[PDB]
């Protein structure tokens, strides 16, 4: 109906992303790239060792656990070049289920 | 500039007892309540905030509610390591603003 | 791993200028809000003022505002404090803390400032 | 055209000229001073403090070529909020609200606005303002207020009323919550009238606050002539704020209903301890009365005139009999 | 209406030319918000049966307090009045000296503290 | 990595018929609960159930919807050949949403055997 575009909210300065929900205990990014033949595991904290996933020949199954730290869902979104809204739409866990399709 | 009241300005008690404490707002903070701890020639620790969530790594001990415009710290039994000065900070507004304190004494 | 480090701090004649400095170390100052918090000797804490790098946001204290100016820029990671026209009140230990927004209402939001500095006498 | 406010105490207008090498404002009681600001370049405000005095708002309307549908939409008050697009002006129908403690009561003011030229009209029906952030932003030269056409004055109009939207909203807030403390502690008759009339409150809020939303999407999509291109953001900015009040009361408005359907579960076990009362009471004492009510014949021969002792022996008839109802009681525990 | 919306922007039969299905899909996405909107309604109004039925339990509720407060003030301390009715020559201590204190008092007493006991948890 | 994506939507949606059954359960308990011994808390409990059940619904359309349009709208990041696949996880989701519906409606049910019994009582 109307084009993506960021919400303004009253309390926020304008450019924020806030994480919605309530857990803030756990965060941890879990990696699974796997081929026909060969697959590697390995959990990090680091994001800059799951960034030059994004070229990957072969599947890779990125798992972010922790959304509470916008550092890495912003820096993630940013570099795979996902979309604010979308990023927003993440961070933003009072939603209810829902697709969408970019090119 | 919204004042919070915090109550009692000095207290004792005893270690392995219930101490608790009260911050008034002058006006409606909606929930944007956060609660600090100071011991002496150190920075502040961040112990609960929105007033009843409890941060990570703090102990179970430490809880927080609220009813209307007064929020209420509790400690459910002291221990050694918990005798310093307690802070209320309000959120709700962009000029966010602190109790005047309120210290917890070995008696 | 996370560390804020704030420096910049000393004596002045009073109505004369100041800087203060504050370092981040493990994250990006472009992703959060820096405040300042003072607190005099034989008194309690005092927020001061605050930035959002992402966007220059800035509101500061109405016993400060008018002679403070806080900025921040992301290429050196650091936040910056600017005391104009200091008075015999602003003497005080200054604090750098960094802060996250939570959901309490679609309305209202809060702020808890969850990682702080060391302090630095002015 | 007729006037259906309950407010008719006082009347008073203030108009304030601004621009950008200088500001005028003049309060004044008369309505020919308004009439020479409809040829006016500069942006100017004009309010007119109470809307009973028909004669003036006629007056005003017929001097700034305003259609009657205009005035009896501007005169009447019990409507929803709505916004009309003309080819000459643009009719903003807008609610006030007001909250005390102590006594919960919602307190809407109806509110319009009318925009045309480099003026904006409004209509308050009762003294008592929004408007004053704007107004200080006018008079001491504070933001970009003074640097923009009569669009801007009506963004400015527009969300300081949302911004005591908020407030509003904040007010609830720690309404809801004493009062969730309250039924989850102790419920009784003051405690569900809180509720029922704190949903009702609620409702009109609701009912409010959605017309004001699509007000919103109007002006920012609709892009009238009257309204420049660079404004449209600023309305864009109003319509969100909108949806976070908007979603802010299916959220309150949720609570309370649950609030209310989780006290009115209880009804029939009140209902049986009730009765309960009263069959013992009336199982106790209806055969205590038969007893009590046989000896009192005043028959010329009664057989316990000649039987001696005879109250202890009948009070401890009557006195086991009560025992014996007792002790039929208790099996469930009725008691 | 869901059905045939969501037919028409997929089946994309030749009489609709491509350039007409996002409208379509639009509309789909209209009807699905008003199928939720639906049954939104449905959960309200069975809502609504139910407290029907619990508003009027609670007016019967309150005719019954009112019926149980007058019968328990009333049933025993007529009774207590009833009692001496009987017509008994033997005791002889309503024909002893008295300006009658003491059954209107003991009535007095008995219905004040029938009252505060009704205050606690009041019915009234 | 479409499959993948298949795959761990496949896992949710078993997730989900784990989910209703321990619902199945806990019907089963608070049904023997209100036909046995019908307290004050147990229609605590049925709310609960009931509100729970709603929550349940309306997660669980979009759901569906989104099932359906990865069936149909096929994105070209799906390959074409992992369709079907989507098609059996949308007849799932079908499956799972009119158990939460039966759901719905046997709690209802409870709600007012539970009325039943406390009219008996106070009719004894
Ligand atoms: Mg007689």
């Amino acid at each position: 109906m109307e084009e993506k575009r960021l919400s303004a909210k009253k309390g926020l300065p304008p450019g924020t992303l806030v994480y919605t929900g309530k857990y803030r205990e756990d965060f941890e990014i879990e990696v699974m790239n796997y081929s026909i033949e060969e697959f590697r595991e390995f959990k990090t904290t680091d994001v800059e060792s799951v960034l030059p996933f994004r070229d990957s020949s072969t599947p890779t199954w990125i798992n972010i656990t922790g959304i509470h730290r916008t550092d890495v869902v912003q820096r993630v979104g940013e570099f795979f070049g996902i979309h604010p809204l979308v990023l927003e739409d993440i961070l933003n866990v009072h939603q209810r289920p829902k697709v969408e399709f970019f090119e | 500039d919204i004042q919070m009241t915090q109550s009692p300005s000095s207290l004792s008690a005893s270690v392995g007892d219930r101490v608790t404490i009260t911050c008034r707002a002058s006006q409606s903070v909606s929930s944007a309540v956060a609660w600090y701890q100071q011991k002496p020639g150190k920075a502040p620790k961040l112990l609960i905030y929105s007033a009843s969530s409890l941060y990570s790594g703090v102990p179970s001990r430490f809880s927080g509610s609220r009813s209307g415009t007064d929020f209420t710290l509790t400690i459910s039994s002291l221990q050694p390591e918990d005798f310093a000065t307690y802070y209320c900070q309000q959120s709700s507004s962009s000029l966010i603003t602190f109790g005047q304190g309120t210290k917890v004494e070995i008696k | 791993e996370v560390q804020l480090v704030e420096s910049g701090g000393g004596l002045v004649q009073p109505g004369g200028s100041l800087r203060l400095s504050c370092a981040a170390s493990g994250f990006n100052v472009s992703y959060y809000s820096i405040h300042w918090v003072r607190q005099a000797p034989g008194k309690g804490l005092e927020w001061v003022a605050s930035i959002s790098s992402s966007s220059g946001s800035t509101s500061y204290a109405d016993s400060v505002k008018g002679r403070f100016t806080i900025s921040a820029d992301t290429s050196k990671n650091t936040a910056y404090l600017q005391m104009n026209s200091l008075r015999a009140e602003d003497t005080a230990v200054y604090y750098c803390a960094r802060s996250y927004w939570y959901y309490i209402w679609s309305y209202s939001y809060g702020n808890a400032m969850d990682y702080w500095g060391q302090g630095t006498l002015v | 055209l007729v006037y259906t406010g309950k407010y008719r105490e006082d009347f008073e207008i203030e108009v304030m000229n601004y621009s950008i090498e200088e500001f005028r404002e003049f309060k004044t009681t008369d309505v020919e001073s308004v009439l020479p600001f409809r040829d006016s370049s500069t942006p100017t405000w004009i309010n007119i403090t109470g809307i009973h005095r028909t004669d003036v708002v006629q007056r005003v309307g017929e001097f700034f070529g305003i259609h009657p549908l205009v005035l009896e939409d501007i005169l009447n008050v019990h409507q929803r909020p709505k916004v009309e697009f003309f080819e000459n002006y643009v009719f903003i129908v807008l609610k006030m609200f007001t909250y005390d403690k102590n006594l919960h009561e919602l307190e809407s003011e109806q509110v319009s606005l009318i925009l045309t030229k480099n003026c904006v009209l409004m209509f308050q029906e009762k003294i008592g303002d929004v408007f004053d952030p704007v107004r200080e932003r006018i008079r001491y030269n504070r933001g970009i207020i003074r640097k923009k056409r009569a669009d801007y004055l009506l963004y400015s109009l527009i969300d300081a009323l949302v911004d005591d939207y908020f407030v509003l909203l904040e007010k609830i807030d720690d309404e809801i919550d004493v009062l969730e403390e309250e039924v989850l502690e102790r419920p009784e008759k003051e405690t569900v009238q809180r509720t029922h009339q704190l949903k009702r409150n609620l409702v009109e809020l609701r009912k409010t606050i959605w017309p004001l939303r699509e007000v919103l999407s109007s002006l920012y999509r609709d892009v009238p002539p009257l309204i420049e291109k660079e404004t449209v953001p600023y309305f864009r900015d109003v319509y969100d704020h909108t949806i976070q009040i908007a979603d802010t009361v299916e959220t309150f408005r949720d609570i309370v209903s649950g609030l209310l359907d989780v006290y009115l579960s209880s009804v029939s076990n009140k209902t049986n301890e009730v009765m309960k009362v009263l069959t013992i009471i009336a199982t106790i004492f209806m055969p205590l009365t038969f007893i009590a009510g046989i000896y009192g014949m005043n028959f010329e021969y009664m057989p316990e005139l000649r039987w001696k002792w005879g109250y202890p022996v009948v009070l401890a008839v009557m006195g086991v009999i009560a025992v014996i109802m007792v002790v039929y009681f208790k099996k469930k525990k009725w008691l």
